[PDB]
RNA sequence: UACCUGGUUGAUCCUGCCAGUAGCAUAUGCUUGUCUCAAAGAUUAAGCCAUGCAUGUCUAAGUACGCACGGCCGGUACAGUGAAACUGCGAAUGGCUCAUUAAAUCAGUUAUGGUUCCUUUGGUCGCUCGCCACUUGGAUAACUGUGGUAAUUCUAGAGCUAAUACAUGCCGACGGGCGCUGACCCCCUUCGCGGGGGGGAUGCGUGCAUUUAUCAGUGGUGACUCUAGAUAACCUCGGGCCGAUCGCACGCCCCCCGUGGCGGCGACGACCCAUUCGAACGUCUGCCCUAUCAACUUUCGAUGGUAGUCGCCGUGCCUACCAUGGUGACCACGGGUGACGGGGAAUCAGGGUUCGAUUCCGGAGAGGGAGCCUGAGAAACGGCUACCACAUCCAAGGAAG
RNA sequence: GUAAUUGGAAUGAGUCCACUUUAAAUCCUUCCGCGAGGAUCCAUUGGAGGGCAAGUCUGGUGCCAGCAGCCGCGGUAAUUCC
């Protein structure tokens, strides 16, 4: 039973979870099911926990701080291609779009483009 | 979910009735708003059909009405002095649809100085020269004097009503239903209606 | 077919009831070759139920970036298909049963001389004077990867990305116009005068709708606090509208010039207004047995008057102050009902007696009672939460009914 | 009407294609074929005193067993019992 931001009862309480909090895929509209959750204080009774670096230290942690994995689904709206590529004005948003290459063995080599929005 | 239906009432001959169905959603429950005076917070409720009645939790201002000269302006709300149904709801400061509520004078002051140009609220003199004597004179022509010296005849106010302009606050009556609509509007007491409440307030 | 026959006696005539007779209808007994219609776990136990199920859903027209498929037929926006996911809309209908409930349910009835009600249809949707508008904003799922307990339609973490999801907000229209305020016209009686106009600089308020107050009585009704018009104001930050939407055939004028101004068909939309399917509340009238049920209701709203509270709205539906009322032998009130009501059914000289859980319409409830969110509509139960009664898994840490 | 002898442009149940119906099939409808002599390919349920149509025919029982909705029959010849 996972943790939740701000409960802090270092144990297991039961919450009435509606649509949009966490821990509950609300199986139809407006439903509020009562589900147990774990308080946000960390204890010794956890099988696993998640933990995220925010300032880089010393060494090549193998498989952790090397191998920058690309965000291969690039920006698609015409304000997020207008957010990283500095394509200012009259630069024809189509012409410097991202494209996504594909490499199946049996089929032909192809690249592949999105739609566009706005 | 307190319904307001009728199968829980004893019928006319004095014999109880047995219910045959549950209490339905089209007699939705009734939590009273009990609108009090402070800064403005308004809460919304969906009803049948999909309308959103604004309900009034805490109010400051209203849009009260002069009446005899048709001057409808805003005013902040000062105090609650008298209520028709229960004597308990004045001492918890609750704005309802028929509580005699107490507003200020300065929109009605400054309009009467604007439409007729008469001194009002200023009772002695000799403190009102630089910004406060420039309300009546304003460089009128001969013909603007012609159409504002004839406005001394339609300028009169009932005796008890300029008297509280000199003493500060108008006692009004709410006419809207706060907690159902979300405003505390109303008219201003004057006439024999004002003598009715002023009898029933002082005598307490 | 408005119909009778045997029985108290040693025989008679009666009063009587028993029995026969014929329907119809649940059940059963024995028998059963043909064919076509065809009722069928309602009578007790509205008792509990194994499992398998009974509601989900795309068109060229909301969002493709799964190589999941397709000739990429060409130097890059999408050749089209398409699992999923976001979004919408259904699931409030149908079906099942009769435990309740005896004025409740139910049925009737109400020329230019100036250049309350999603959807449906049918309107309204440049009517408002007001420094991105050739397109303004952040996040989220599918997916990639990393996980956790035995498990549940359980889901955590990291990074991506869209909108008809959630936002934010304006050119245009649009020049002005309307009402008030308020420097300018002396030509009128300016005679020391008293005057009377047209027009003005300025500064406001300006539509639909929400809320309050005032004046007059365009179209309406035995009838209006109707609709509408004139005024002075408001405009809820969990906030009203003024389309930052998607397809289809494309064509026109290209004269600033190969860049721009126009156009038709739509699909979605959109507070309002009517409209239909409705719903809820009501008016009068109508029900079975019971006096071994004659007084009931009023502390706990009982019956009326003001004023208010919420309520979609009318009202003791509440609250608060008052008044002392209301019902009854024309049977109130209480009890029973092996009572769901109605269309109707069996039977019939006329008159009736009984049945109706049952496919049509109306009511109710999904083990018992309560509480709710979402939605337009649910106090839904093939939605949830709690309790009480019943029961299931378990690695006994917890899960599901 | 027995007891008959035959029969033959007589046939249905039954077994059998095939078409048809149907969403797919089934009946059924049509249609080769086979298919009746104690046509063994066979009809029962209740009664036979009176009400109430139908028997004092036989054997057994002996107020026993039992019948009978009512009246009644039952005690060594029963129109009612098996």
């Amino acid at each position: 039973f996972p943790m939740k931001q701000g409960v802090l009862t270092h144990g297991r309480v039961r919450l009435l979870l509606s649509k949009g909090h966490s821990c509950y895929r609300p199986r139809r509209t407006g439903e509020r099911k009562r589900k147990s959750v774990r308080g946000c204080i960390v204890d010794a009774n956890l099988s696993v926990l998640n933990l995220v670096i925010v300032k880089k230290g010393e060494k090549d942690i193998p498989g952790l701080t090397d191998t920058t994995v690309p965000r291969r689904l690039g920006p698609k709206r015409a304000s997020r291609i207008r957010k990283l590529f500095n394509l200012s004005k009259e630069d024809d948003v189509r012409q410097y779009v991202v494209r996504k290459p594909l490499n199946k063995e049996g089929k032909k080599p192809r690249t592949k483009a999105p739609k566009i929005q706005r | 979910g307190i319904s307001r239906d009728n199968w829980h009432k004893r019928r006319k001959t004095g014999g109880k009735r047995k219910p045959y169905h549950k209490k339905r959603k089209y007699e939705l429950g009734r939590p009273a708003a009990n609108t009090k005076i402070g800064p403005r917070r308004i809460h919304t409720v969906r009803v049948r059909g999909g309308n959103k009645k604004y309900r009034a939790l805490r109010l400051d201002v209203g849009n009260f009405s002069w009446g005899s000269e048709c001057c409808t302006r805003k005013t902040r709300i000062i105090d609650v002095v008298y209520n028709a149904s229960n004597n308990e709801l004045v001492r918890t400061k609750t704005l309802v649809k028929n509580c005699i509520v107490l507003i200020d004078s300065t929109p009605y002051r400054q309009w009467y100085e604007s439409h007729y140009a008469l001194p009002l609220g200023r009772k002695k003199g000799a403190k009102l020269t630089p910004e406060e004597e420039e309300i009546l004179n304003k460089k009128r022509s001969k013909k603007i004097q012609k159409k504002y010296d004839e406005r001394k005849k339609n300028a009169k106010i009932s005796s008890l009503l300029e008297e509280q302009f000199q003493q500060g606050k108008l006692l009004a009556c709410i006419a809207s239903r706060p907690g159902q609509c979300g405003r505390a509007d109303g008219y201003v007491l004057e006439g024999k209606e004002l003598e009715f409440y002023l009898r029933k307030i002082k005598a307490r």
